[PDB]
RNA sequence: ACCCAUAGUAGGCCUAAAAGCAGCCACCAAUUAAGAAAGCGUUCAAGCUCAACACCCACUACCUAAAAAAUCCCAAACAUAU
């Protein structure tokens, strides 16, 4: 949470973390979650969502981030590791802030 | 096929 | 950069690193706690 | 649930009056007037005194010879006195205050002409001697920081020590000696004399058994 | 961000110490003292009150204000207009369990402690604890004849307290 | 290498153990929240919240807990419990009243739990209280 | 192995994550007891820089090394072989584990200088200018001491310092 | 200038009301009830020093409650020279 | 002696089956039976 | 290493001020968990860490430190065959 708040969250509209917690590959999204709902991530831009979907269809992880420039960044959880997640998600904030300004 | 002393 | 015998960092934001064949402490915070192994 | 584990008491040590290293001085009370010879051996060989715990747990052992000089014990006194806490710790000296004259010719003269006029005093220390000995309510860790800097400005080879690690220290030493795979020692030979070995060896050396040279000590030496 | 202080209820000033802090991060000094001692009327003036002030970001204040601190409650309670000045050593007053029971309702209000929704009996158990520190020490019963015994030796050793003092502060004008 | 003599238990863990055998005989709800990292202020409001209609919160570390479910008959909740988690146990199912208090925070997740020894989901949850 | 997979479609990027074929360890080592793979094939004190067979399972596409954890290496084998991959690589015998270069990168042309058994790295080691007395020579390292203890088939010990 | 208000100094009253308890200007000051109108917990108050660490029980979260404060305390006093 | 997982939010539903015994049991007895029954019932829910 | 930090309360006394952190005394207690505070910092406060909880197999080593002179470096070389 402490890189990812230094990043910011100010070009990120939506923040989307949909898993089934009775699955046994939804490890890495909710650490996912654990560290961009922290306070101090939640913090950098207070007009971001942050929601957390919770099903119970079978359904493989997902993370689903709308930025302010309309573009989507669609991360599948199931094989990846949430430093993975969170590199990616930190490389798409700092490419899409460049963009709009 | 590998003997107790075998070493590739 | 001060020649140094014996290298210790002096804040947490000290990193020891090993380049050109020698230790250095560099430091980004202050950069007064860059030292060379002497 | 990170496993905690119970704590030593030292509610039952007690605290002397006088925590603090008392103050050496230069010259003993009376000065001497007769000049002594140089008498190296005094800081040659192992110690055999002071070289146990007393009252305190903690002390600065000596792993050479030397002589300590009156600006060595304001060192120690300076330094340890300052980094302790007086409440819960306390230090002694384990030396005795500088009592061997040391004679110094005028510069500039020459060879001969009788012996020079007493300059100043040491305590000659050998190895394996405690200096000063600390003791309290207090841990090895606490002590072990500027103990260890004291040590690094004395004049011989020494090191902070506890009741624990020097005793971990000799049985160390024990263990190397009898699990030593060499069939050769230094004692074997000496003491028998083989291949005429006594001819480049001093009678000093049947008991140093190769462990000590003029002033210093091989610890690694078996 | 939150200004944290004790000011006593009806007596804000602009002086120091809150005045500064009120003043440097942008808030008016003369508008919180004005709306503290407006909401601190109905409580008698001199009782330390433990005040929030959250400062939004455009220097707009909002004060909240809390139940008085416990050193108050029991200083009251015993009698005693200062703590010891060696605890554990002097004992510079007595208070009941009961008396202790009485603090807990009201400091029990306090939202430090109503937030965590705690048992009177955890109140209880801080407070007995605030009194170890002041000196006071609890009794499960003290009659006004016990009481009265200990006020005239309090009133000696204070007074021979004064003495030892009036002696080093004249020693150190002789010095 | 010889195996080292396993270490004895601890007496907390013991204390722990029983707690939990407690809080799941003496509690009809029993959520599975992740425990986010709400600030602390937030937490101990949202927490006082809850305790408005005698919802408790516990915290119980994931090497007490995951033994217990194992051995016992809540054997299905044990996939819930990676990472950061909070139980939020009612001796009586006050599920609205939990619901409509946590959704005043969209980013904390209630991953299901077990209403009258019936191991739900989050639907089942927001089911039962319909 | 674990592949990561970017595929960016209009104005939405997909990352995903496929699980490739993994290979496995040869059956029956010839030393079940051993407790990691280099001595539970009686590999210890037997490999050098040269042995590419051995050294390139341990390392990654790109060269660098495998972290201990993942191996199951010992400290002392896992030191062994990363001084070994450094100087298989100073070599040239892994001439498809080279550093992965960015679009648009093309080295210059550098001088080719064969060499073998080297500890430190080119760059980073000055010229002896002044030998020293035969007493007191200044020494020039070859090979690695961590292989000090591999078995030696004359009656020389190896010379680590030329 | 600023102070605490007055205190009461007669035995009789600081024994039968709890005299700070009312801190309105308007109020009356707090009548002590008897004996038998406060919970029965509240004589059973640890009036005396901390018990220690012997006396706890190794299965209450008192017992590690003293651990810990005792662990933290040793690491403070092992920091304070590092 | 381990409670059955949750179904499926998408899953058709499923009923129990110690229920089933207790439906076709109803529908054997007599409706002065479930009446008299009915009777006790309503009782002792209050 | 990572992670994370609410609260009786600015404990009492001294002090112009002493708010964990100039000194003296105590060092109890709320919260599942966090020293009446181990290191910085503030005129006093704020502010940043450490010891806590949670997460979770960081599953560390706890033995050590350089260099300069004057005509021109100074055998050549070599890690592999019992
Ligand atoms: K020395
Ligand atoms: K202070
Ligand atoms: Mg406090
Ligand atoms: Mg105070
Ligand atoms: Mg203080
Ligand atoms: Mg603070
Ligand atoms: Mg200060
Ligand atoms: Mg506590
Ligand atoms: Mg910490
Ligand atoms: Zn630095």
């Amino acid at each position: 949470a402490a890189a990812l708040a230094r990043l910011g969250l100010r070009p990120v509209k939506q923040v989307r973390v949909q898993f089934c917690p009775f699955e046994k590959n939804v490890e890495s999204t909710r650490t996912f979650l654990q560290t961009v709902s922290s306070e101090k991530v939640r913090s950098t831009n207070l007009n971001c969502s942050v929601i957390a979907d919770v099903r119970h269809d079978g359904s493989e992880p997902c993370v689903d981030v709308l930025f302010g420039d309309g573009h989507r960044l669609i991360m599948r959880g199931a094989h990846l590791t949430a430093l993975e997640m969170l590199t990616a998600f930190a490389s798409h904030i700092r490419a899409r802030d460049a963009a709009g300004s | 096929s590998y003997l107790p002393g075998y070493v590739p | 950069f001060k020649n140094k015998t014996v290298l210790k960092k002096r804040c947490k934001d000290c990193y020891l690193v090993k380049r050109r064949g020698r230790w250095y402490v560099y430091c980004k915070t202050h950069p007064r706690h860059k030292q060379r192994q002497m | 649930v990170k496993t905690l584990l119970p704590v030593p008491s030292f509610e039952d040590v007690s605290i002397p009056e006088k925590p603090k290293l008392r103050f050496i001085e230069r010259a003993p009370l009376v000065p001497k007037v007769r000049r002594e010879p140089k008498n190296l051996s005094d800081i040659r060989g192992p110690s055999t005194e002071a070289t146990e715990f007393t009252e305190g747990n903690f002390a600065i052992l000596a792993l050479g010879g030397g002589y300590l000089h009156w600006g060595h014990f304001e060192m120690m006194r300076l330094t340890i006195n300052r980094s302790m806490d007086p409440k819960n710790m306390f230090a002694i000296w384990r030396v005795p205050a500088p009592f061997k004259p040391i004679t110094r010719k005028s510069v500039g003269h020459r060879m001969g002409g009788g012996k020079g006029a007493i300059d100043h005093y040491v305590t000659p220390v050998k190895a394996g001697r405690l200096v000063v000995e600390m003791g309290g309510r207090c841990e090895f860790e606490e002590v072990q920081g500027f103990l260890d800097q004291v040590a690094h400005k004395l004049p011989f080879a020494a090191k902070a020590v506890s009741r624990g690690t020097l005793e971990k220290m000799r049985k160390d030493q024990e263990e190397r000696e009898r699990n030593n795979q060499n069939p050769w020692t230094f004692e074997r030979i000496a003491t028998a004399n083989m291949l005429g070995i006594r001819k480049v060896l001093s009678p000093y050396d049947l008991t140093h058994k190769g462990k000590y040279w003029g002033k210093f000590y091989m610890p690694k030496r078996v | 961000g939150v200004i944290r202080a004790i000011v006593r209820a009806g007596l804000a000033m602009p002086g120091p110490p809150l005045g500064p802090v009120l003043g440097q991060r942008g808030v008016s000094i003369n508008q919180f003292c004005k709306e503290f001692n407006e909401r601190t009327k109905d409580i008698k003036e001199g009782i330390p009150l433990p005040t929030k002030i959250l400062v939004k970001p455009d220097r707009t204040f909002e004060i909240k204000i809390g139940q008085p601190t416990v050193s108050y409650f029991l200083k009251a309670a015993a009698g005693i207009e200062k703590g010891a000045r060696q605890t554990g050593k002097e004992v510079a007053g007595l208070v009941t369990l009961k008396h202790v029971y009485e603090i807990a309702r009201i400091k029990a209000q306090d939202e430090a402690f109503a937030l965590q929704d705690v048992p009177l009996s955890s109140v209880v158990r801080s407070i007995i604890g605030s009194a170890r520190s002041l000196g006071i020490r609890v009794v499960k019963d003290l009659s006004s004849e016990e009481l009265a015994a200990f006020q005239k030796e309090r009133a000696i050793f204070l007074a021979a307290q004064k003495e030892a003092d009036l002696a080093a502060q004249e020693e150190a004008a002789k010095k | 290498s010889p195996p080292s003599p396993p270490q004895e238990e601890i007496g907390l863990i013991r204390l722990l153990r029983r707690e939990i055998a407690a809080v799941f005989q003496d509690n009809r709800m029993i959520a599975v929240c992740q425990n986010v990292a709400l600030s602390a202020e937030d937490k101990l409001l949202m927490r006082h919240q809850l305790r408005k209609h005698k919802i408790l919160m516990k915290v119980f570390p994931n090497q007490v807990l995951k033994p217990f479910l194992e051995d016992s008959k809540y054997q299905n909740l044990l996939p819930l419990f990676v990472g950061h988690n909070m139980l939020l146990v009612s001796e009586e199912p006050k599920v609205k009243e939990m619901v409509r208090i946590l959704r005043t925070v969209p980013f904390l997740p209630l991953l299901g739990g077990c209403i009258d020894d019936t191991i739900l989901s989050r639907q089942g949850f927001i089911n039962y209280s319909k | 192995f674990r592949e990561v997979v970017e595929t960016q479609e209009g104005k939405t990027t997909i990352i995903e994550g496929r699980i490739t074929a993994t290979p496995k360890e040869s059956p029956n080592p010839p030393n079940p007891s051993g407790q990691c793979p280099i001595c539970r094939w009686n590999l210890k004190h037997k490999y050098n820089y040269d042995d590419v067979l051995l050294l390139s399972q341990f390392i990654r596409p790109h060269g660098g090394m495998l972290p201990r954890k993942i191996t199951g290496l010992c400290q002392e084998e896992h030191r062994k072989i990363e001084e070994c991959v450094k100087m298989a690589h100073r070599a040239g015998l892994l001439p498809n584990h080279r550093p992965r270069l960015p679009e648009g990168v093309v080295p210059k042309s550098k001088p080719q200088l064969n060499r073998y058994l080297t500890r430190w790295a080119p760059g980073s080691v000055k010229p002896i200018y002044k030998k020293g007395p035969r007493w007191n020579r200044v020494r020039m390292p070859v090979g690695s001491p961590l292989l000090r203890d591999n078995v030696c088939y004359s009656r020389t010990p190896w010379k680590l310092y030329h | 200038a600023l102070k605490d208000p007055d205190v009461c100094t007669d035995p009789v009253q600081l024994t039968t009301y709890a005299m700070g308890v009312n801190i309105y200007k308007e109020g009356q000051d707090v009548p002590l009830k008897p004996d038998a109108e406060y919970p029965e917990w509240l004589f059973e108050m640890n009036l005396g020093p901390p018990k220690t660490l012997e006396e706890l029980d190794p299965e209450s979260r008192e017992y590690w409650r003293r651990l810990r404060k005792q662990n933290i305390w040793r690491h403070n006093r092992l920091s304070k020279n590092k | 002696e381990a409670l059955a997982g949750a179904p499926l939010d998408n899953a058709p539903k499923e009923y129990p089956p110690k229920i089933q015994q207790l439906v076709q049991d109803i529908a054997s007895l007599t409706l002065l039976e479930i009446s008299d029954l009915n009777e006790l019932l309503k009782k002792t829910l209050k």
